[PDB]
């Protein structure tokens, strides 16, 4: 009976790490895309 | 002095231009006083060209075919008008150049009428609603996403899934309809291949003539060995021939192998033409380009003959990504999707069609009454079955109804599998789904349901034929037919044994 | 006088004019196509002054077969739209020509699409409370008069039917007419919408404007402005409150970015036009209510890649008051509005405006539903029998309130046969006050589906 | 006698798929991805996965039991590898039966544009005239794509998003088509493709896959486990 | 800038003036747009240095 | 310059303190944008290593002159990949670092022990 | 390059030589700065091709 609650709470706590890491990955990919487009345009217009 | 300029302008045996520079598949020509956009220019060596960019003292050009013959000093000649395609009805059972030439070993084709590619699409006041049973030959496809005439459906998938096999099977499924006399069931299917290896094209064509559907199909192929112009212009030729056949009231079905190659060619030519770039090094107008090729298809009104067309664009994506530029644009531009996850094909289901994401906009308006009744809303049943396996993967004790529902879901999933090159008619699919829904197979061992049903249908095709006649004449399932089917399945299951099975009431 | 074209690059067209005939920004230019098979006329708008009597313009229609040196004339006025009482009887695009027939002509009055927002001094200093016939929206997500509200959902969730119900309810109760503006709308969907509106006998008092994808982005960026222009004309000429519909805002932003990058400017902020807030403000500043007349607007925005920090959604959210969400589990439950009370909120819900008892009832309802949702896990795993008396009674009250929250609409008679009814706010709040105690726990489940007031429901329940 | 390097692709009217069960002695290739005679099979992987050892073992096992002629071309590779290969082939008598050509990295990128073309010219001269089965083996194809990217950058052409030269797929298709077995002649092509940073989102490997039917790729995690073949069974696939 | 100037004029008198700057990022965006329309090369995140 | 004048002529050990050197580098970037020079990665100066090197090497202890320095350097946007501290890393012998997380913990001398390093 | 030439001179004579480079990214940085100064077109994050 005491064993069951440990696994239940483990699942409950495991959800939020998924959420946070997905958010961080989204921000990182957005940043890389915007920086690459900025740098390619900056290279293009200067010549 | 203005009168001098006016007279000089109004003064203008054949007009001749001059090439100034060339390189990397494009060239620059000057000296042409008055030309129309997208003129089909002529070059002395026999190669062709088109005009895309116009300047105050220059004219841009793109050379379609052979390029090495181009050099400074050549003389161009303005010819004809906007390029057109000679369309007809002799194109069946042959492979043609996207320009409209017989690349295949067969002799020269005839010509019926020239049609310009650039034409206005049908307006809104010339369309009806969609209600027609376009079959597919696959149980899951029409079991989850119905397909009707005049409806555009998208197929997007990852690497190495089997979209080509599905398209080929759908193409060849109409043999019986072709065998019918009147052209109401007759559909003229055409195929467009862009940037595929010649050996693959030969193998696909060989599969077509092995199926026996060579009579009512044609192929427009642009292998990778061609230049960018053919890759850019082939889909328009396919659309032109399709719409021409539609205009006479004949049902036709257009299939596109890919759209990414066309976008790549357009990006290449735009960047080589020194035009401003944008996001992902893509030109601005690319989106509009798609709207000019996919919005042609629509159901017609009876006042214009009630013609119909259907398109199946195919999109590939890498590493299971959906948020990319082109996939998002094409998804937003069309309705109805069919996701093909590689994991499902990795083991188990061969069609590998995703269930929780697939959706069709038209839905029940394209559903036949009998199988709509027999469907019984197994979408929600499969959804809860998956949500319950996600819980009870390690369960030993459960609720009795939960165990029964889990067993039914497993049986239906194992039934939904279907091998390749196996088109099916409507009647056997309706019988199979009726068998699945009623739970008559619940006592069949889960490892051997599929093969089992096989014998039944064969036996169903052997000792009885009245049920098929009824389902074909009324498109509806009657009570007496259901009772006869129940008796037949009971007597067949009474004497079947796969592996230590048991016959139960 | 006449002008000659110099260079042609796709839809961008360069023109040259004599010295004393330089036009002003945002004018109209007419041109012709000589080729018989593609005979057509082109309209162009002025957007830049390159100098040396040279003007860069954008073609409003696809270009093909254009010939250098063709003469061009000037209208002398900006884009003109027709206004009058004969509107709302047919459909037409931004150009104004009716698609069903060219019978409609220049008999009506003509106005420029470009206007200016009203002054600051005469702005309305106090907001108003807009009441509807649906109890769930009044109780949970109050509607602000003259504001902006967002709707999220898909197909099969009963949003089109709700739109039709709202259209006819506003037409009948408070009068006035509503206009529909579809930007980036598929032609087949437009035809189906026209057929449905015609078959519902409400097409008489609605003006439909459509935006086709096959057109260049000019239509996709001017259709909304034209719709707003005609809506303002109706509001200021007839004194009737108008309801404005917009299908999407994402396509408008995409068209703006397109027309920006076509002019050879510099991209910024994840491939976006540098002054997108300027266009957004110019569009949204003419929706506020004034002079005692209200202009309510309905929009449906699309989030790309499930991201909320993207600059376009961030800019869009800066002018929002209420949000509505729809799901399919609520549809599987089998109630009419198909809205989740937990996923929607309103920015005007305050104890000092809507009354303290309303706020108390709303808080009680939210608490009960949240507890029910939290205890669904234990209900699924063990059931209600193990739950104590308090848990079972709160679960029964929650499910009864959920069944009660559905209300019968009017056009639902197309499949049921019973027209809906409108209820005052006082009756609804008093009914929820009495239901807070859960005194109707002895009622059968079927009797809890609302049709109207409370006395008729009690009579029907006693008639079961 | 001398022949021009540039040629023309063969006619489509003389194309037919080739099906045959050619078998080797190694378990993974025998069971997972059987090879086909007359077709294309390519190798994939990042840096230092051990594909060179695999190709050397393959050529050693196959050339002995073969009566045809083999031509080997190295677009980019270290001098030590080529010298060791030459010594090893000299250690046996099969060296007389083959032809060799390669180019090193220290040369300017211009020399890295034509070695593959020269190899294809030799192969077509052998195949079309002698009418004998021939073997064409390619060490890599990424290097000439790199050198093309740099030469295009120097040419002043506007680059694409990733930085690759525009119309790279055109060059890909022009090069790949030259290897083709007609109805009367059979040729086998071996190649290994280097991926940058083991990233499969790069459009270059994706566009080079489209010309392939039977493929075998390699992974770094299974190598780190301890297995030397390091072949991933989940993603590897064939067409027969 | 005008707000700062009107504050400084009373600062000369030696009294206490409170100033509110309810929005800053909008001014930054306006300056960014002005700089980009002046073809000046943008810096980090399209913002000039 | 004045510090060097004190070190050389007087023959005396000198204490030196400087603060926020990073701003210095930033200034250069700005003026580069006005000169018209080609921009570099992340919009910095086309040349930045040489000026940092010459400014760092100007501080040097002679046999008869011992000079002790201590410079505070800024980090933009809480990112350590930027070239501004990346180049400075190569001109240092004793380094201590601070973190936001350790400060958020509560202890005020928020010095990372795992990241700090020394050469003595 | 100077170090390499010094090594090669003894290399041709038959003496075994060992070479160690302290760093290599500094050379790439200097070359990139020179190329950017000389108005050459840039490349992938501003490196010459
Ligand atoms: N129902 C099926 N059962 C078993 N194998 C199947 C089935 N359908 C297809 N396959 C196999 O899957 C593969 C599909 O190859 P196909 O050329 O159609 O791939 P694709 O995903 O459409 O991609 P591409 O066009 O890039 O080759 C083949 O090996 C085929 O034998
Ligand atoms: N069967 C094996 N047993 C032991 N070592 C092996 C085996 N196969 C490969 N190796 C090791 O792998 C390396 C072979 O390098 P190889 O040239 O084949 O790699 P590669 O994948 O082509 O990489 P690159 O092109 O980067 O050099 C050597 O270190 C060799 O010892
Ligand atoms: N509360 C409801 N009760 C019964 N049927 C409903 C309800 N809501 C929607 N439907 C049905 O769902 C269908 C789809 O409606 P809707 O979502 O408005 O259109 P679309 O699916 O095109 O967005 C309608 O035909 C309607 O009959
Ligand atoms: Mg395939
Ligand atoms: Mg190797």
């Amino acid at each position: 009976a005491s064993r069951r609650r440990a696994m239940k709470s483990a699942t409950d706590n495991a959800d939020d790490l998924i959420k946070a890491l997905t958010l961080a990955a989204n921000r990182e990919r957005q940043a890389q895309i915007t920086q690459e487009i900025s740098e390619i345009v900056g290279g293009a217009n200067a010549l | 002095i203005e009168g001098a300029i006016e007279d000089y302008v109004s003064s203008f045996r054949e007009e001749i231009g001059t090439v100034i520079d060339a390189g990397d598949g494009i060239a620059h020509v000057e000296g042409l006083p008055s030309v129309m956009t997208q003129e089909l220019l002529e070059f002395p060596g026999g190669v062709l060209g088109v005009a895309l960019n116009l300047d105050e003292h220059s004219v841009g050009a793109v050379i379609l075919g052979e390029f090495e013959k181009i050099e400074e000093g050549q003389q161009v000649k303005r010819t004809g008008e906007v390029l057109s395609v000679p369309v007809g009805d002799a194109f069946l059972g042959r492979v043609v150049n996207p320009l409209g030439q017989p690349i295949d070993g067969q002799g020269d084709i005839a010509a019926e009428t020239r049609r310009a590619l650039e034409l206005q699409a049908p307006s809104v006041v010339q369309r009806q609603s969609v209600s027609e049973p376009l079959q597919t030959g696959i149980k899951a496809i029409d079991a989850m996403t119905p397909i009707g005439r005049g409806q555009r459906q998208l197929i997007i998938g990852d690497r190495k899934t089997g979209k080509t096999a599905v398209c080929v099977d759908t193409i060849l499924n109409q043999r019986e309809a072709w065998l019918t006399g009147d052209p109401k069931q007759q559909v003229r299917c055409v195929y467009v291949a862009i940037g595929q290896k010649g050996t693959t094209i030969a193998s696909v064509k060989r599969a077509l003539e092995e199926g026996g559907a060579m009579e009512y199909t044609t192929i427009v192929a642009a292998p990778a060995s061609d230049a960018a112009g053919f890759k850019w212009l082939a889909p328009y030729t396919g659309s032109a021939i399709g719409q021409h056949w539609m205009y006479n009231g004949k049902h036709v079905l257009i299939v596109f192998d890919d759209l990414s190659k066309q976008a790549d060619a357009y990006r290449a030519i735009s960047l080589l033409l020194r035009r401003p770039p944008g996001r992902e090094a893509f030109p601005g107008d690319v989106f509009y380009l798609h709207s000019r090729l996919l919005e042609r298809c629509a159901k017609l009104s009876d006042e214009l003959g009630g013609g119909s067309m259907t398109g199946l664009p195919i999109i590939e994506t890498k590493a299971n990504d959906i948020s990319a530029f082109i996939p998002t644009n094409v998804i937003s531009i069309t309705d109805g999707q069919c996701f093909l996850e590689s994991d499902l094909f990795n083991q188990g289901v061969r069609p590998a069609i995703n269930v929780g994401v697939s959706v069709s906009r038209v839905g029940g308006a394209a559903q036949i009454k009998a199988m709509k009744e027999v469907a019984g809303s197994l979408r929600l049943d499969l959804s809860q079955y998956r949500e319950l396996e996600a819980f009870a993967a390690f369960a030993s004790d459960l609720d009795a109804a939960s165990k029964a529902q889990l067993d039914r879901g497993a049986r239906l999933v194992e039934l939904l599998k279907q091998p390749q090159y196996s088109p099916l008619a409507v009647e056997e699919q309706v019988v199979a789904i009726f068998l699945g829904t009623q739970g008559h197979l619940d006592s069949v061992p889960v490892e051997d349901v599929q093969r089992f049903e096989s014998e039944l249908l064969e036996h169903v095709k052997a000792s009885h034929s009245d049920i098929f006649d009824g389902i074909r004449e009324t498109k509806k399932l009657s009570e007496e037919a259901e009772e006869k089917l129940v008796s037949v399945i009971n007597e067949f299951k009474k004497g079947f044994q796969a592996s230590d099975g048991s016959s139960v009431v | 006088t006449a002008g000659r074209v110099v260079r042609i690059t796709g839809p961008v067209v360069d023109v040259e004019f004599p010295r004393g005939s330089v036009p002003e920004l945002f004018n109209a230019l007419h041109a012709e196509i000589t080729f018989g098979a593609l005979a057509k006329t082109l309209t162009l708008e002025v957007a830049q002054h390159l100098g040396d009597s040279l003007v860069r313009c954008i073609s409003m229609q696809p270009t093909d077969g254009l010939v250098r040196g063709v003469e061009v004339t000037d209208t002398g006025a900006s884009i003109s739209v027709p206004v009058g009482d004969g509107v709302k009887g047919h459909v037409f695009n931004a150009l104004g020509d009716c698609l069903d027939d060219p019978g409609y002509g220049k008999d009506f009055e003509h106005w420029s699409i470009h206007r200016k927002p009203p002054a600051f001094s005469d702005l309305e200093p106090r907001t108003e409370m807009l009441e509807t016939g649906l109890k769930v929206v009044d109780l949970l997500t109050p509607y602000v008069r003259g504001g902006k509200i967002a709707l999220f959902g898909g197909a099969g969730v009963g949003k089109t039917v709700l739109i039709q119900e709202m259209i006819n309810r506003i037409a009948r109760n408070f009068g006035g007419t509503s206009v529909f503006a579809g930007v980036g709308e598929r032609t087949r969907e437009g035809n189906d919408l026209w057929v449905e509106l015609a078959d519902a006998n409400v097409l008489k008092d609605t003006a439909l404007v459509f935006g086709q994808m096959d057109e260049p982005p000019g239509t996709r960026m001017r259709v909304a402005l034209s719709a707003l222009t005609m809506a303002e004309f109706f509001r200021d000429e007839q004194g009737q409150d108008v309801l404005l519909f917009i299908d999407n805002i994402f396509r408008f932003t995409q068209a703006g970015s397109e027309v920006s990058t076509l002019l050879g400017r510099m991209p910024s902020a994840v491939g976006y036009q540098p002054t997108l807030a300027d266009e957004m403000g110019e569009l949204q500043e003419r929706i506020t209510s004034t002079r005692g007349r209200s202009i309510t607007s309905m929009q449906a925005v699309y989030v790309p890649a499930d991201d909320y920090t993207d600059p376009a959604p961030a800019t869009t959210f800066a002018h929002l008051d209420a949000t509505t969400e729809l799901s399919r589990a609520v549809f599987s439950k089998g109630i009419f509005p198909a809205v989740d009370p937990l996923a929607s909120s309103s920015t005007i819900l305050d104890p000092a405006i809507v009354g303290d008892e309303h706020y108390r009832v709303a808080q009680e309802v939210i608490r009960i539903l949240q507890r029910y949702k939290d205890l669904q896990d234990i209900i699924a795993i063990l059931g209600i029998d193990e739950l104590s008396e308090e848990d079972k009674q709160l679960v029964n009250r929650a499910r009864r309130i959920e069944r009660f929250l559905s209300q019968n609409m009017m056009a639902a008679e197309q499949f049921t046969g019973q027209p809906g009814s409108t209820v005052p706010l006082k009756e609804t709040i008093e009914a929820f006050d009495k239901l807070t105690k859960g005194e109707f726990d002895h009622l059968p489940e079927q009797a809890f589906f609302l049709i109207g007031g409370l006395d008729d429901l009690a009579k029907k329940a006693e008639s079961l």
